[PDB]
RNA sequence: CGCACGGAGGCGAAGAACCACAGAUUUCCGAAUGAGAAUCUCUAACAAUUGCUUCGCGCAAUGAGGAACCCCGAGAACUGAAACAUCUCAGUAUCGGGAGGAACAGAAAACGCAACGUGAUGUCGUUAGUAACCGCGAGUGAACGCGAUACAGCCCAAAC
RNA sequence: AGCUUUACUGCAGGCUGUCGCUGAG
């Protein structure tokens, strides 16, 4: 498919939201990314 | 058009308006359909002018018939703003009346005569 | 003595006889070829206009609105309907054509507010009403002691809320006594029974 | 801190722009050193650089430039 | 008011274009054109930009590969920052 | 041909997409109308009383 | 130095944090208004509809939102009647248009305890399940008055 | 509930008279 530039910025963003909860946020909060998404398993909008 | 049953020669309309301008500076004139109407009704009207380019015609339709059953003579004027200008107004006027002419009684008298003959 | 106006009014008491009659037989010919809403420089019925609030001033507009005649243009039911609700032909709208005209006009002038309206005749299939509108933002009006009332915010869209004259009459608010139990203070407050 | 509001208001309309372009650079160069993962950072200052620029732009508006 | 140049895009492949083709790679504002990217780069580091290739990254930022004239030296421009 | 699983294979057409106005993936890119907010059809926002119980 | 207790570092007696008020900034899409577009893009813009008009977008208006409330329009059926058609559910559900901080109403071509009486309008209590309606079936259903709440009375058209 | 018909009752639609538009001899 041919993605537009906006579609891309979004796909981009979605990709970053897909990272882990930084190691330090764990210690800082004295101890889960509920928005983790697999390319195959899950499905993005658009 | 609906209230106009006779055509007044361009020349006649010129004399008449002329007479009106001197009527304002000599004697007295009434500017406006309401004020005119009352003269015809009060009798204080020697000669009344009615524009032909009035829309709605309602505003003037009555002048003719009224005048007749009041002996008051009346004359037509093509342009509305021409009668208004003569009468001395910056604006135009649907109708005006010469409430007691003045140094025009001669001509006015004739205009009235000229129109009656013009039927 | 009788005022000039009185003659205009007296002429319309019978729009089918005399000069006015001939006038109409003509005007409609052009009206018929005009639009739904035609702004007009001068009211056809001066007495009536003036009588309803009209003033030769700035911010005061007049427009003739054409609306069709007859009952409601209704679509027959496409689902179960007991015989009582199977009607189509005899059903009529609860808003008189004049109120419909007032609305169609006001929509044509989104900035203006309807002050009033009056009838100016009808031919075989349509009715014409002249609506008097007012520019609530023109200072020539904000300073008019006889019209600045129409400028208040709560007078916004007054025609669409039936605050017009023909509006209030059509809402059955004319009587202050008998017969107005279900109408005043509001139809909707009375459970829509009026 | 290192750059107080008074000091910013004392400056001339031409000195503010001067300080502005100067700061922006210390910023861009700081970001670069960070873009290289450069550890010789001082996180408390790349933060300050941003506020300074804010303070100066704010004063420019106030002073009418 | 946005700026044209965000920061130097330093990575291995970014280093090569530098040591081998006298090219500097930047992260620039995605509303910026090659021409705007050129000027900025020149006025910022004081060099002569010959050509500029852009690309809209999967990181939501626009990467620009800027090539300097033979008069300027990438490795050197980069070293000062 | 079963209307079931076998007819699922041809489903590769894109219709509903992230809406420019409301942000919902309800913008029908072929109709250029949002099924959610009504963008493309109505200046006003799509909303109905039946989206909740009558007394609420 | 947010939630958020880490690491590095920093800010604050030049009175920081924090709070109140006022102000600055405030990307893109969005009524969305130069034009087009799944938030981007193409080459100066109140687009569109209006009023005024220096007839020039020059000065202005509208648009859309909001928890429900409010006003004007369109208007079911399940159901009840132990079936069902009028009736009932109900002018309800739902739909269209629109106002405000509240709306609407409002200074009698009223009332009609008929009077030598009351005196703008809402609303509350009552009048009353009364009068009235109705396959006179099932059901439906006020008002004047009274006690209260709050009180407020005016402007044109025309005559001259 | 879908369907039928010279089942009951109604609703569109078609045909037709009449009134308005609508006037002169
Ligand atoms: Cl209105
Ligand atoms: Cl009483
Ligand atoms: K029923
Ligand atoms: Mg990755
Ligand atoms: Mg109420
Ligand atoms: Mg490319
Ligand atoms: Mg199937
Ligand atoms: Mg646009
Ligand atoms: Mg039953
Ligand atoms: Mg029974
Ligand atoms: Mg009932
Ligand atoms: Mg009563
Ligand atoms: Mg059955
Ligand atoms: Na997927
Ligand atoms: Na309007
Ligand atoms: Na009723
Ligand atoms: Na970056
Ligand atoms: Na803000
Ligand atoms: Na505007
Ligand atoms: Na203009
Ligand atoms: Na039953
Ligand atoms: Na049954
Ligand atoms: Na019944
Ligand atoms: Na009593
Ligand atoms: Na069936």
């Amino acid at each position: 498919g041919k993605k537009s530039k906006a579609t891309k910025k979004r796909l981009a963003k979605l990709d970053n939201q897909n990272s882990r909860v930084p190691a330090w946020v764990m210690l800082k909060t004295d101890r889960r990314n509920h928005k983790r998404r697999h390319w195959r398993r899950n499905d993005t909008d658009e | 058009p609906v209230y106009v049953d006779f055509d007044v020669p361009a020349d006649l309309e010129d004399d008449a308006l002329e007479a009106l301008e001197v009527a304002r500076d000599t004697g007295a004139v009434k500017k406006g359909t309401n004020e005119t109407t009352k003269s015809i009704e009060r009798g204080s009207a020697e000669l009344v002018f009615v524009a032909e380019d009035v829309q709605p015609e309602e505003i003037v339709m009555h002048i003719p018939e009224l005048a007749d059953e009041k002996g008051v003579p009346f004359i037509f004027v093509e342009q509305q703003d021409d009668l208004g200008h003569a009468a001395g107004l910056e604006v135009g006027s649907a109708a005006a009346a010469v409430t007691d002419a003045g140094e025009a009684d001669a001509d006015v008298e004739d205009i009235a005569d000229k129109v009656e003959e013009l039927r | 003595a009788r005022s000039a106006y009185s003659y205009i009014r007296d002429a319309w008491e019978n729009p089918g006889d005399g000069q006015l009659a001939e006038l109409q037989w003509q005007r409609q010919q052009e009206w018929r070829n005009e639009g739904a809403v035609e702004r007009i420089e001068r009211p056809t019925r001066l007495d009536k206009a003036r009588s309803q609030g009209y003033k030769a001033k700035q911010g005061v507009i007049v427009a003739r609105v054409s609306v069709r005649k007859g009952s409601a243009r209704k679509r027959r039911h496409k689902a179960g309907r007991r015989s009582k609700r199977q009607g189509v032909t005899r059903i009529t709208r609860r808003k008189d054509i004049q109120r419909v005209a007032e609305e169609r006009a006001s929509r044509t002038f989104p900035n203006l507010r309807v002050l009033n309206s009056y009838s100016v005749g009808q031919d075989g299939r349509q009715k014409w009403h002249e609506v008097i509108l007012i520019d609530p933002n023109h200072p020539a009006i904000q300073n008019d002691d006889d019209l600045s009332w129409i400028c208040a915010d709560d007078q916004a869209d007054r025609v669409f809320r039936g605050l017009t004259g023909a509006g209030r009459r059509n809402r059955g608010l004319s009587g202050k006594g008998k017969g107005s139990e279900k109408t005043r203070p509001s139809l909707r407050s009375n459970g829509g029974k009026g | 801190t290192v750059l107080h509001v008074q000091e910013i208001r004392d400056m001339t309309p031409a000195e503010r722009e001067a300080e502005l372009d100067d700061l922006k650079t210390e910023l861009l160069n700081a970001r670069a050193v960070q873009a290289a993962g450069g550890a010789p950072e001082n996180p408390g200052r790349i933060k300050e650089l941003r506020k300074a620029i804010a303070r100066i732009k704010t004063i420019q508006g106030e002073e009418g430039d | 008011s946005w700026d044209v140049i965000k920061h130097p895009h330093v990575t291995e492949k970014a280093m090569n274009d530098m040591d081998f083709q006298n090219k500097l790679q930047f992260a620039v504002d995605d509303r910026a054109s090659k021409g705007e990217v050129a000027d900025a780069v020149e006025e910022q580091y004081d060099v002569t930009v010959e050509q500029v290739n852009t690309q809209n990254t999967m990181d939501g930022e626009k990467k620009a590969v800027v090539r300097l004239s033979e008069d300027d030296d990438a490795q050197e421009v980069a070293s000062r920052i | 041909t079963g209307a079931g699983t076998p007819s699922q294979g041809k489903k590769n057409t894109t219709t509903h997409t992230k809406c420019r106005r409301c942000g919902e993936k309800s913008y029908h890119t072929k109709k250029k109308v949002c099924s959610s907010c009504g963008f493309g059809k109505s200046a006003k926002r799509r909303d109905y009383e039946w989206q909740s119980k009558a007394g609420e």
